[PDB]
């Protein structure tokens, strides 16, 4: 039913 | 900045959160402080209000988790993913999850909980990722320094395009990413580095490949976390793959991303008077082994072979480089030409004919 497709993820590289 | 499709914004101004669980990396008080701080960042510039609940369902449920932690989206261990959050909505809407495979801190080490949380809550309030490397909403983490946090201007505008302004912003002048098309742009420092121009301004640098027309813009801390945000002067030893960075009376030698053993050093070690309190600009000439260093209206020449100052120094810029003014903001050298920056102008100085041959706005180095 909902926009849990707009999960945004925060990132740092190794 | 970017908002979410359909412009998902909260309906009410009074919002609730709940710290469902905690990381062992920090005490409960520190975690609560970080989260409170993170919310304050946004509430300070909006009508939004945040209230913590100890029990029940809040709008923003906050949790720590490890790998598979209950949704479709497992965390990935140390680094990589730090956190994710959902945009405004019911249930998962607004929720924020933090990877407890990270080591969370209130310092420069590990990952700073307040910083990631402030970013994460931007999503929770309806901001998508920004393309501005200077924005909090940029997709890639960078510790921005122990200095007190100012929300960047791109994020203020984003959030205020959702909820309007607040009654009073505790510091209304928000940090802006410098604009390369602005003909009033002045520069902090310039060097080449592996054949590319590095142009420092504020806490940023542009890196520009000679084959490119659009410079790449970075936070200085993206490259050299243990260096200052703002630098005074920069120069290169291409023979040794070393860049030298000046700020106040300290200077560093860098090999790629690495501060050489023994740095920072005092500039006095270079043979500077103790009353010289910053180097304003610097340039090295490799076919001579000589580095020029500027401060106020004077120049020193340093012998990079014999490791001492040359004897006839300091001299006046007005004597050795007539016509470029009384200060040097930044300087670099290319093809027998020295490029002197003074405010919004750059002077192209020919070593060959010992005269200024061309004058143009400082920003034109960025193809603007
Ligand atoms: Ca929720
Ligand atoms: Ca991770
Ligand atoms: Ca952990
Ligand atoms: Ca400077
Ligand atoms: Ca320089
Ligand atoms: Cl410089
Ligand atoms: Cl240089
Ligand atoms: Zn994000
Ligand atoms: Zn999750």
């Amino acid at each position: 039913q909902f926009a849990e497709r707009y999960l945004r993820s925060y990132y740092h590289p190794t | 900045y970017n908002v979410f499709p359909r412009t998902l914004k909260w309906s009410k101004m009074n919002l609730t959160y709940r710290i469902v669980n905690y990381t062992p990396d920090m005490t409960h008080s520190e975690v609560e402080k970080a989260f409170k701080k993170a919310f304050k960042v946004w509430s300070d510039v909006t009508p939004l209000n945040f209230t913590r609940l100890h029990d029940g369902i809040a709008d923003i449920m906050i949790s720590f988790g490890i790998k598979e932690h209950g949704d479709f989206y497992p965390f990935d261990g140390p680094s990589g993913l730090l956190a994710h959050a959902f945009p405004p909505g019911p249930n998962y809407g607004g929720d924020a999850h933090f990877d407890d495979d990270e080591t969370w801190t209130s310092s420069s080490k590990g990952y700073n909980l307040f910083l990631v949380a402030a970013h994460a809550f931007g999503h929770s309030l309806g901001l998508d990722h920004s393309k501005d490397p200077g924005a909090l909403m940029f997709p890639i983490y960078t510790y921005t320094g122990k200095s007190h946090f100012m929300l960047p201007d791109d994020d203020v505008q984003g959030i205020q395009s959702l909820y309007g302004p607040g009654d009073e912003d505790p510091n209304p002048k928000h940090p802006k990413t410098p604009d390369k098309c602005d003909p009033s742009l002045s520069l902090d420092a310039i060097t080449s580095l592996r054949g590319e121009t590095m142009i420092f301004k504020d806490r940023f640098f542009w890196r520009l490949h000679p084959q490119q027309v659009d410079a790449e813009l970075f936070l200085t801390k993206s490259f050299w976390p243990e260096l200052p945000n703002r630098i005074d002067a920069a120069y290169e030893h291409p023979s040794h793959d070393l860049i030298f960075i000046f700020r106040g009376r300290k200077f560093w030698a860098l090999n790629g991303y690495d501060i050489l053993e023994g740095y920072p050093k005092k500039i006095s070690e270079l043979g500077l008077p103790k009353e010289v309190k910053k180097i304003s600009a610097a340039v090295h000439f490799e076919d001579t082994g000589k580095t020029l260093l500027f401060s106020g209206n004077q120049v020193w020449r340093y012998d990079d072979t014999n490791h001492i100052m040359d004897k006839d120094y300091p001299r006046l810029i007005e004597e050795d480089f007539p016509g470029i003014g009384d200060k040097v903001d930044a300087v670099y050298e290319k093809n027998g030409y020295i490029y002197f920056f003074n405010g919004p102008i750059q002077f192209e100085y020919s070593i060959w004919s010992n005269r200024i041959v061309r004058v143009m706005p400082a920003n034109s180095i960025l193809w603007c």
